[PDB]
């Protein structure tokens, strides 16, 4: 009874993993990323990366590899799922057609077997014969490797070592063998086997056991001629190859770990590392020695050339090139050049990727623009931490600007010979017309010979027939297009104003007053095609398609939109438009391949209906509030067909995806008029041009999502945002080493470090040289600029859990409520916090509060007035005094520790990290907590939210999602103190933190939407995504169409949906239920015409009365595209 | 408070020699398919909680349960036994599974008395107690299942330092400054990746096995001197069973650390119980100081606290003393049924209801502890 419907609004970005090798082609190199379930297959170039293909499968890439077994052209790639979907996928080409072809695909797990404590290990034979697999602790799996082998028939091996680190596959040997570390009570050893396929057990390794680094982390196989095995340790690098033997013990690698590699070389002369804090190493072998042909070692000297960002995926590209792959801050693309040595380090900057993750904590603000929301997250950690703030809209990239004081409408002319070229933009003045000619990029004004100089023109095009027309205030003039002289002027018979013109490719509508007059151009001729009179002014006038069969007048003293016959003078049509005000600008459209009537008002709103393009209108009546400014509608060709720009104080482009309009916003503070100018200098651009300055620019193809980096170079933990102080306040931390005089030393310029004023907590309530203490922050940074205004160190040895900013009590005033835990490494639970009440004012922060509890305050929230605290496993409420200070007014003692909380009305949700939901109510009449249902599971639980007030939606282990319900309408009491279970789903990402909101624009659309709530969620890898609820009979109808495209679609790897889908543990695993998976609905609309024809037979579409069994195609469509608006 | 010499080859109290020597024993375990419901005979005149792996001595006098017993070990050897709450006459919903590892059936008195010895398996929640006319009732009952949880940091786990998740191991053993400078680096390197989830390093540490294990360990060597791995398994569940059985607590707080079904929450319950209980009380004076939380030793295996069984059948779970208080003795110091090899047992009361809260023990000879060990019971002890 929950009908979850949950989508990803933005594909995680953390990397996992990336290999390089000739998988598209044998002659091309190309770079493969995984960053989670997606596999990006890039191709590496001199100038970067392009990218070639964009891959979702159905898991979450634990172990890939690409190998090339004899016989074969080009490199295969080697997937493993961490539900150990293993499989082998070939790339497949033909000419436009890119598709993945599975070759092989298994699942290889175990039914009995704890997973290894050190994690999977997947390496394949150097001589491709074999894959070795160590999944579980004591068994190695290997799959042989053979062209009839298309199932993966796995077969595992006896390992009396139990504790493997690291395993890998040793270079030159002529039978497979491997080479581990493992641990014993008497220490670390390495150990080789020879794997041998046919008995199917190992052997005797080439070179006995010997005894490493007591921190021997990660082996490395050397390649050919070298051969052996590289041991890297703490403090040590080792070369072993059995009576060879070599040692370094190098000061520079000393600070931190090794925790990756990459070879560089193909003879392994080189190689490459990285460590913890994120600095490049380079491993380097010598190979002097040479005595009779073979070669050997002789030192193993260490160069360190420079910091980047904290790396888990080394991979050198080609020339000098490395993508740093980094998963907790961002991917970069340097320069290992060995001659600029600018300041002692060898790497230099290229590129950055954007990378999301991990999303610690975020927050839904309207930023800008009124309505729509955008998400402020707490990205990145240590020297990567940074704010991203993520908009919705449809980005213009800026390509030239220029200046003009307010710009009243903007047109190109063409005053050339024929060459589908744009030369010259007149721009309308406040009373003249300034033609600025650019051929290239210049800037001058050069008037027309046949326009008018201060006219105040209302429009200005080219005219069929070979003229140019620019219809004035005064008069419509003409001009010759060859003679360029004005030929012809259409002088008004009453030589009035004209109010409102309308120009056409070969007729013009011009309105003198209330009266309205048709002529058609001719060759070097204004010859007049009809007269008429309007009842009333004509407020907006509009002729759209050789000849208009109607055209769109409005009424300036009826405020009402007709259509009427242009070669005559009935009207065709007409209709009442709201008559709250004048309309402002009516165009008439085919974006949809359809007839659609634009009309939009003064006050914003735009009445949009549908007309007939062969004879008469249709009604098709929609409102929609576009802004709070007179639109001035044109259509600019630099779109898919026609598209729309709607010019007001809320830009928005207008375009038609499947025959449904989507509006999205446009990132410009306001643009007063808007043009195209496909100009030679800047082809299928655009002039926008605003209330100050006009600049020309392209867009974007369709509602990107655009992301915003404000670096703090310190780790953010939680972010809240206040409204009247236009202030974001985030918590942070730094790492500070402890030095040898009683103080912390910092290590770099952070953003608590770079403040414009700082304090420091002073409270009076209550070693090692080397060792790294953290010293938490809190920074108040304003919302425009995003500059830290404020740091606030808190005391030594105390560590700040929460935040939230609110207005307790009957006080006006808005404050930063903290709860901080004061932590020591003698003990394990802290005994001593604080509650600490700040209030930011005139730039300035002060203590206005601050009480002192026994424990850790884990969550606060803000429950009508009353600040909610959770100190240890009792939560407490506490009331705002009218001296500002908490007093206590409830307790309720629970045997977990209130770790989340979260309220909706009067009902409380307090959560554990044992999965240990509970619920609360709050009585106001009595004044005390009362407990309504519990549900107990032992399992690890990430987030938590209420979804309403009755459903519950939780992320449990395994990357799992749950909806719990309780049954309030239950007539016995055991039920009702129970949460029922009734939704499951493998999300496949750890979820962080939930929070209600929507990245798009809020209409109530009077009909609403068929989902209903929105909840957004953030993961580790940098993933957003959102779950609404559903109706029954909209769930039954999705999910038989998930049902039918499930045996349509073909995934790679040919994992099933259900399977994925299913509700995965380490214990016990259970189907899907209550959720339907978004992507999957929405990847029906990227099949073909035959696809959709076959997944639809039988659905019964129609609910509202009648079956309708065919259900058609497009009614599917209609309803994709409605699911689609969501996000 | 004796330390050092604790001369006493603490493995007999564990054999039960005085339910005789010569007793017949059996191969190995058994396995019951989880979640699966089954019917297991239950042997009345029991009335303990018995935390799975506790060994539980047994006499039975009666035809009918010897009967019982026999016709057990000839099919299968597993009863059950039913963790009785407060309220008596078979008022008990959980229970546990004891598994028969020595029998011996004997001739004396005219009677076919039977020794047997049995140590819990499983654990279970009777579904319907059904009574059989012979007067063995066989319970309806469900295999409760073991839940056993990843670590904390396997869902959120970089990718690349996995490698560095093998710890080295101890060093040395029980020292100091070679676990707190351990212990500080164990949490640094473990929880790295607390960093990207929403909560500090130390609150992951709060639901660590190892650091809860390790705490509880320190507790215990703060009691009495533990012999570095004197048998505390390295499994969490069965240390967490083992701390649960030697831990002197009340029958309330048993069944609660039974119903529990994760290790961690049942580490988690013993630190928070064991840091909460400082004194024990007799139960029929709730007035009286008799122990501490300090004066606490063990001569057993498995810990200062163990079942036996006197003479006429009954069990008994023993606790181990330096020094009691508030105690008077009757009778000369006999050892005919001695428990433990070498000692003359005293019958000891308490001086104000003169109630059975247990027994002292007198040592015979000179190189053990001089005649100060006291083996006070269950049955009149409460937590204060
Ligand atoms: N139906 C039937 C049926 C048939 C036969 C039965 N037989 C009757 C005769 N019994 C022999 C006998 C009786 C009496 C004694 C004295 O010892 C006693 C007495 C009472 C309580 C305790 C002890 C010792 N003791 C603890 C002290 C601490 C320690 O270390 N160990 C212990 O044992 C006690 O708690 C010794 C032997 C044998 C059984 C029968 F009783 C029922
Ligand atoms: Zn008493």
């Amino acid at each position: 009874m929950s009908y979850n419907y949950v989508v990803t609004a933005q594909k995680p970005t953390a990397v996992n993993g990336c290999v390089t090798g000739h998988f598209t082609s044998a002659e091309d190199l190309n770079l493969l990323i995984a960053k989670n379930t997606r596999l990006e297959i890039y191709v590496v170039t001199a100038e970067g990366l392009r990218p070639v293909k964009e891959v979702g499968m159905y898991g979450k890439i634990a172990v890939m590899e690409l190998f090339r077994p004899k016989g074969e052209s080009k490199d295969l790639l080697f997937i493993l799922t961490a539900k150990y979907n293993a499989c082998i996928l070939e790339y497949k080409q033909s000419g436009e057609s890119i598709d993945i072809i599975t070759r092989a695909h298994g699942n290889v797990q175990d039914r009995i077997g704890r997973p290894s404590e050190t994690g999977i290990i997947g390496i394949i034979d150097p001589e491709c014969r074999m894959i070795g697999l160590r999944l579980y602790d004591g068994l190695f799996k290997v799959i042989p490797l053979d062209r009839d082998n298309k199932e993966l028939k796995a077969f595992n091996i006896r390992l009396e070592e139990l504790h493997v680190i690291d395993v890998k596959f040793l270079y030159g040997c002529q039978a497979p063998t491997i080479c581990f570390v493992y641990q014993d009570p008497q220490g670390r050893h390495v150990k080789t086997y020879e794997v041998s396929l046919r008995e199917k057990e190992f052997n005797k390794g080439p070179w006995k056991q010997e005894n490493v680094e007591a921190e021997a982390s990660m082996v490395i196989a050397v390649p050919e001629p070298f051969g052996g095995a590289i041991i890297i340790g703490q403090e040590s690098i080792t070369y072993h190859n059995g009576d060879k033997y070599l040692a370094i013990a190098p000061p520079i690698i000393k600070q931190s770990t090794i925790v990756c590699h990459n070879r560089v070389d193909p003879n392994g002369s080189r190689y490459l590392l990285g460590d913890m804090e994120g600095r490049l190493f380079m491993l380097l072998l010598e190979k002097e020695e040479q005595m009779d042909g073979t070669v050997t070692l002789k030192d193993l000297r260490v160069e360190l050339l420079g910091e980047t960002s904290i790396a888990e995926c080394l991979t050198y590209l080609d020339n000098g090139v490395v993508f740093v792959g980094s998963r907790l801050g961002d991917s970069q693309l340097v320069k290992l050049n060995v001659d600029s040595n600018e300041q002692g380090s060898y790497v230099v900057a290229m590129e950055t990727f954007t990378n999301l993750g991990p999303i610690v904590d975020m927050c839904v603000v309207d930023l800008e623009r009124q309505g729509q929301g955008q998400l402020v997250t707490c990205s990145g950690a240590f020297k990567e931490g940074s704010l991203r703030i993520i908009r919705n809209g449809i980005g213009i990239h800026e390509h030239a600007s220029i200046d003009l004081p307010g710009i009243k409408g903007l047109w190109p002319l063409r005053s050339d010979p024929n060459r589908e070229t744009d030369d010259t933009l007149v721009l309308s003045f406040v009373g003249q017309t300034r033609v600025l000619m650019l051929n290239g990029e210049e800037v001058e004004e050069t008037e027309l010979m046949g326009f008018v100089d201060d006219q105040q023109t209302f429009f200005c095009g080219n005219v069929a027939h070979q003229q140019l027309i620019q219809i004035t205030s005064a008069s419509v003039r003409l001009v010759s297009q060859e003679p360029k002289a004005l030929v012809s002027e259409w002088k008004e018979p009453q030589a009035k104003n004209i109010s409102v013109a309308s120009c056409n490719s070969s007729q013009v509508v011009v309105a003198v007053g209330r009266a309205l007059y048709y002529l058609q151009i001719h060759p070097q001729e204004l010859r007049q095609i009809s007269h008429t009179e309007m009842e009333h002014e004509v407020a907006c006038l509009d002729i759209t398609p050789g000849l208009s069969p109607l055209c769109a007048i409005g009424l300036w003293t009826d405020i009402s939109a007709r259509i009427l016959k242009l070669p005559s003078f009935e009207l065709l049509h007409k209709e009442m438009l709201g008559g709250e005000i004048i309309p402002r600008s009516i165009l008439m459209t085919t974006f949809e391949s359809s007839h659609y009537l634009l009309c939009a008002l003064g006050d914003g709103a735009l009445f949009y209906f549908g007309l007939n393009i062969e004879t008469g209108l249709l009604s098709d009546r929609k409102k929609v509030t576009l802004g709070t400014q007179p639109t001035v509608l044109r259509t600019f060709r630099s779109l898919s067909t026609t598209n729309v720009f709607a010019c007001s104080d809320r830009p928005t482009v207008i375009y038609s995806s499947n025959h449904k309009l989507v509006f999205s916003n446009v990132n410009l503070k306001e643009v007063n008029y808007m043009c195209p100018l496909n100009s030679d200098g800047y082809p299928d651009s655009l002039a926008l041009a605003n209330n100050s300055t006009l600049t020309i620019g392209t867009i974007d193809e369709i509602q990107k999502l655009h992301i915003r980096t404000v670096p703090l170079y310190e780790s953010p933990r939680k972010i809240c945002y206040q409204e009247v102080s236009q202030c974001f306040g985030v918590l942070s931390s730094r790492i500070e080493v402890q030095d040898t005089s009683g103080g912390t030393t910092a290590l770099r310029p952070s953003a608590s470090t770079q403040a414009l004023s700082s304090s420091v907590s002073s409270s009076k309530l209550f070693t090692s040289f080397g060792e790294e203490v953290e010293v938490h922050n809190l920074l108040i940074i304003d919302q425009h600029t995003f500059e830290v205004l404020h740091a606030h160190q808190f005391l030594q040895n105390e560590y700040a859990l929460s935040l939230v900013s609110c207005k307790l009590g009957k006080d006006p005033n808005t404050y930063f409520i903290v709860g901080t835990a004061m932590v020591y490494p003698e003990e394990a639970e802290p005994k001593q916090g604080r509650i600490v009440v700040f209030q930011y004012s005139d730039g300035k922060l002060q203590t206005v509060a601050e009480k002192e509890v026994k424990g850790a305050v884990y969550s606060m929230v803000e429950f009508n007035g009353k600040l909610l605290a959770s100190i240890n496993s009792t939560v407490r409420l506490y009331e705002w005094t009218t001296e500002k200070e908490l007093r206590t007014e409830c307790n309720h003692y629970n045997n977990i520790m209130a770790l989340y909380l979260k309220t909706k009305g009067d009902f409380i949700l307090v959560g554990d990290l044992m999965r240990s939901v509970l619920l609360l109510a709050y009585k106001p009449m009595e004044g005390n907590f009362e407990e309504i249902a519990r549900d107990f599971n032992p399992n690890w639980m990430s987030a938590v939210e209420i979804l309403d007030d009755d459903n519950f939606l939780g992320a449990e282990n395994a990357f799992n999602l749950f909806v719990c319900q309780k049954d309030s309408a239950a007539t016995t009491d055991e039920e009702r103190q129970h949460l029922q279970e009734v939704g499951l789903f493998h999300l496949g990402e750890f979820v962080n933190v939930f929070c209600h909101g929507s990245l798009v624009m809020q209409n109530l659309g009077e009909t609403s939407t068929p989902t209903q709530g929105s909840v957004l969620f953030g993961t580790v890898n940098g993933m957003i995504g959102l779950v609404t609820s559903l109706s029954e009979s909209w769930y039954n109808l999705l999910l038989d169409m998930q049902n039918r495209l499930n045996k349509v679609i073909k995934s790679v790897g040919k994992i099933e949906h259900s399977f994925w889908r299913s509700f995965h543990t380490e214990r016990k695993t259970e189907p899907a239920t209550g959720f339907i998976d978004g992507d999957l609905i929405e990847s029906f609309l990227d099949i073909s015409r035959p696809k959709m024809q076959e997944v639809v037979a039988n659905l019964q579409y129609d609910d509202g009365s009648g079956m309708k069994r065919e259900a058609t195609a497009d009614d599917l469509i209609k309803v994709v595209e409605e699911l689609t608006r969501i996000h | 408070k004796k330390p050092n010499i604790i001369n006493f080859d603490t493995s007999l109290p564990t054999s039960h020699t005085y339910l005789g020597a010569d007793m017949e024993e059996f191969h190995g375990r058994t396995l019951h398919d989880d979640d699966s419901c089954q019917v297991i005979p239950v042997l009345p005149q029991v009335m303990m909680i018995l935390i799975p792996g506790q060994t539980l001595p047994l006499q039975l006098f009666h035809p009918q349960e010897v009967s019982m017993v026999r016709n057990l070990i000839q099919k299968d050897r597993t009863f059950a036994v039913l963790a009785y709450s407060n309220v008596q006459e078979r008022e008990a919903q959980f229970g546990t599974t004891a598994e028969i590892y020595a029998y011996r059936e004997e001739q004396d008195f005219g009677i076919e008395i039977v020794k047997v010895k049995a140590i819990g398996r499983q654990r279970f929640k009777v579904l319907e107690l059904r009574t059989q006319s012979d007067g063995i009732q066989q319970a309806k009952v469900q295999i409760l299942p073991e839940c056993v949880l990843p670590s904390t940091m396997s869902a959120v786990q970089l990718e690349s330092l996995n490698k560095c998740q093998i710890f080295p191991s101890k060093p040395v053993s029980r020292e100091d400054q070679c676990s707190y400078k351990w212990w500080q680096k164990y949490q640094k390197r473990k929880f790295h990746c607390a960093n990207l989830t929403s909560w500090p390093r130390w609150l992951y540490s709060l639901y660590d096995a190892e650091t809860l294990m390790d705490r509880i360990k320190k507790q215990l060597r703060e009691w009495d001197e533990n012999l570095k791995d004197d048998s505390l398994p390295s499994n969490p569940i069965d240390f967490s069973y083992r701390v649960a059985a030697c831990l002197p607590i009340d029958d309330v707080l048993r069944i609660q650390l039974l119903k529990i079904g994760s290790a961690i929450q049942r580490l988690r319950c013993e630190l928070d119980i064991m840091n909460k209980c400082t004194s024990l009380c007799c139960k029929q004076c709730q007035e009286t100081e008799i122990t501490t939380k300090n004066e606490i030793f063990s001569l057993s295996l498995c810990g200062p606290m163990a079942a036996y069984v006197n003479p006429h059948g009954y069990v008994h779970e023993t606790l181990t003393v330096y020094k009691a208080c508030n105690l008077n003795l009757i009778g000369r110091p006999s050892t005919e049924h001695s428990w433990f090899p070498g000692y003359a047992w005293t019958v000891a009361q308490c001086k104000i209801c003169a109630s059975h809260i247990g027994w002292k023990f007198t040592a015979t000879k000179k190189d053990m502890s001089p005649q100060k060990f006291w083996g006070l019971t269950r049955s009149a002890l409460l937590p204060t």
